[PDB]
RNA sequence: AUCAACGGAUAAAAGUUACCCCGGGGAUAACAGGCUGAUCUCCCCCGAGAGUCCAUAUCGGCGGGGAGGUUUGGCACCUCGAUGUCGGCUCGUCGCAUCCUGGGGCUGAAGAAGGUCCCAAGGGUUGGGCUGUUCGCCCAUUAAAGCGGCACGCGAGCUG
RNA sequence: GAGUGACGAUGCGCCGAAAAUGAUCGGGGCUCAAGUGAUCUACCGAAGCUAUGGAUUCAACUCGCGAAGCGAGUUGUCUGGUAGGGGAGCGUUCAGUCCGCGGAGAAGCCAUACCGGAAGGAGUGGUGGAGCCGACUGAAGUGCGGAUGCCGGCAUGAGU
RNA sequence: GCGAGAGCUAACUUCCGUAGCCGAGAGGGAAACAACCCAGACCAUCAGCUAAGGUCCCUAAAUGAUCGCUCAGUGGUUAA
RNA sequence: AACCGAACCUGGAGAUAGCUAGUUCUCCCCGAAAUGUAUUGAGGUACAGCCUCGGAUGUUGACCAUGUCCUGUAGAGCAC
RNA sequence: UGUUAUGGCGUGCCUAUUGAAGCAUGAGCCGGCGACUUAGACCUGACGUGCGAGCUUAAGUUGAAAAACGGAGGCGGAGC
């Protein structure tokens, strides 16, 4: 009976990351990935946008950037195998505090694993314009 | 489903589920419940109307 | 739908919970909820003054399922049959 | 005295179990109309609080 | 009729088993774990008094508040159709309440040597004599010869 | 040259605050509240309540019948369940009875999307190659996943 | 849970009293989770309302309204 | 005569077994107990309690109100 | 109908048990075999039938493609 869907689309979403606050960038990112306003509106499958984001390393962090903000991220068989880095110290990989703040906020499975190919983060603003050969439907946060 | 897929459309015209449901409700007359999903996934002309008259029933 | 229709369908037949109008053509009137009529969209009460108009086509029997019940370590297991009845109805109205 | 019964009787003690029962409520939603005699208006302030009461 | 084991098995009856056997019990002990934390270990509070004088450089009566879970226990929850039990060896890794080495603050710090507290777990932390011993005592050195966890880590790895 | 010092009450916060495999409020992340005190509505949210359809239990009310009672039929009500008690039935072998079927193909075996509320039952086709279904009634060596169950066949370990 | 004894005003401790649940109880919530919180499953539906609990994304539903508080990630490890 | 705190074989013999295991088709209705007292009893058993089916009776049952009596806990108090 | 991708949800079965996915028991798999019976002129109850203030035969005897006879005895019938 309910409505299913095409795929005939594919749309691109270029999204600045410029002061805002990083958890609420993220979370405007992630439903658009998934499936927010949803094309046909369906689970089974990913209806979800491609979002770009630019400017990633002048995003937004509150009280702690410094303190608090710790990435642990524990290597092989933890023989002390504890690695851990603050906020801060993601002047290294910029790109890598929103993508993984955004796969956070993603289903986890098979199709969740599948949508972080959507995701493609930049710290430039003229130079991300990379994987910019496609649409380039820039949508503002809030 | 059917909820994801009306607070999908409510927010493409401005709204939402809790505050689109509340006009169609206040709005007694409109009593869709079951169907409405559809609307906002096939007719979207159709849907717009329901949205600008649970807008009228609320504010 | 809840029983009985509403909404701008065509002229499909339908297949709905039992009717009790037995037999062919027991003709029924539904009090309609929303219309597409000639792209023209209403709803509610004012969609009330229009109707739709069905056939009662056929009575019958939904594909048998069976009701399975168990519970762990209980020795319970529950095996009954089901079929729903069902009365089919052309649709041909305003 | 319009009386409707809105909480369940589970984990609920036997008397107000055995009240809810003199009252002829069975299921949740049950609503009946009510006598103004002291026992009656006694019966309805033992279970109170799983009751919602009109007037 | 101290049939008193008191609803009173026969008139009439003690022990032992490491030579043990069967039926069962995780309904129930010993090992380990779990919960607890009296005891155990550490830390903090108050400041009597010691420090010629000065409570607080060190020390801290009487008394009070915690933390840990390495002791002895309590308790008896999975395991009695089986979770091999002390020490050694081998192999490691981890906590820090740090034995050394690194950085500091105070000192009853002249200097040199210390004391004490704070930060710090990167690496290091010897070989013998006695005892099954862990522990401990001794010999001879050392920058130092740390305390604990990992089923009192490790027997489908060895010893016995 | 204009306020400023001390006892106390209270709201939220600070220090006190060290354990062993790698971390964390479930996570992402959150103060630009997604924390928190108070008030207010709107939505989500269960096998609860409700809508529609159907079935069962007990009951009162109608009736088919030579009577009780069993069938049907409304309306109301009931319907989670272990040990256990009560009710109605499905299936297997043998037997007596009746109706039959079968070498123009019986039983058994094999396939299947059909029927019945369940145990179950039928149609069609394929194999087989000589016996057998249905109905009533009677009698039992009458229904299996378990018993470190018994007999037999075949797997795993392994081309070790 | 409440009312006591024993015990250290310890125990997922023991022994009573009393209520409720599990035992024999599925469904929602409490991440997970016999017992807590909500609620007692006759069957069917691709309908509707609510409970406890919730409404940034994972994850259903206000990134709700108003006047305040805290800036310690307190929230999201206890005392003198 | 390949397992000797009393050999082996056959029999009594289906020894006993308050203990362990196992106990097979379906749907329907109701539905517990883990308490009391006794026990060479304590993981067993008798009687009660609690369940179910049949018969009888047929409001006696439940909750709640009123009326009446009983009572020494909570608190309090210091007259013993 | 077969099959397949992705999403949601989802703690084998039995036993034993306060509590089993349990790192508690059993089980390699399949097929077959495999557990509430039978007896007694026994006791007590439900249903049923036949006679009914009465009811009934046991051993046997005679006929047996089969049942009839047989009243010895047993139970109601009076209790304390
Ligand atoms: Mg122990
Ligand atoms: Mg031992
Ligand atoms: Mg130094
Ligand atoms: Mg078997
Ligand atoms: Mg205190
Ligand atoms: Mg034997
Ligand atoms: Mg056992």
């Amino acid at each position: 009976k309910t409505y299913i869907p095409k795929n005939d689309e594919q749309n691109w979403v270029v999204v600045d990351a410029s002061g805002v606050p990083l958890g609420r960038l993220a979370t405007l990112i992630a439903s658009r990935i998934r499936g927010k306003h949803r094309p046909d509106f369906t689970p089974n499958m990913i209806q979800g946008d491609f979002v770009v984001v630019i400017n990633a390393a002048q995003v937004a962090l509150t009280g702690k950037k410094l303190d608090d903000k710790v990435y642990t991220r524990y290597t092989g068989y933890q023989g002390g195998l504890k690695t851990e880095t603050a906020r801060e110290a993601l002047s290294k990989h910029p790109e890598r505090v929103i993508e993984h703040a955004v796969f956070g906020m993603l289903p986890k499975g098979r199709q969740g694993r599948a949508m972080h190919t959507r995701l493609k983060v930049y710290a430039g603003e003229t130079h991300p314009h990379s994987a910019q050969k496609p649409q380039v439907l820039k949508t503002q946060p809030l | 489903l059917w909820i994801q897929r009306i607070n999908a459309g409510a927010r493409l015209h401005g709204m939402n589920y809790s505050t689109f449901i509340n006009g169609l409700k206040r709005a007694n007359i409109d009593l869709n419940r079951k169907v409405l999903a559809d609307i906002a996934a096939r007719e979207p002309e159709a849907f717009k109307a329901l949205v600008d008259a649970s807008r009228n029933a609320r504010q | 739908i809840q029983t009985g229709g509403k909404q701008y369908r065509v002229s499909e037949g339908d297949v709905i919970r039992v009717e009790s109008l037995q037999g062919e053509a027991g003709d029924k009137v539904e009090l309609k909820a929303l219309f597409v009529g000639g792209e023209q969209t209403v709803f509610g009460e004012d969609a009330g003054k229009y109707t739709v108009q069905a056939e009662v086509v056929e009575h019958g029997r939904g594909k048998k399922i069976y009701i399975r019940k168990y519970k762990s370590g209980v020795q319970y297991r529950r095996r009954t049959g089901h079929r729903q009845n069902f009365t089919a109805i052309k649709i041909l109205g305003i | 005295m319009k009386i409707k019964l809105v909480r369940s009787v589970i984990g609920r003690p036997g008397n107000q179990v055995k009240t809810v029962q003199a009252l002829g409520l069975r299921k949740i939603g049950d609503s009946r109309e009510v006598s103004d005699t002291p026992a009656v208006r006694g019966m309805v302030k033992t279970v109170k609080h799983l009751l919602e009461v009109q007037e």
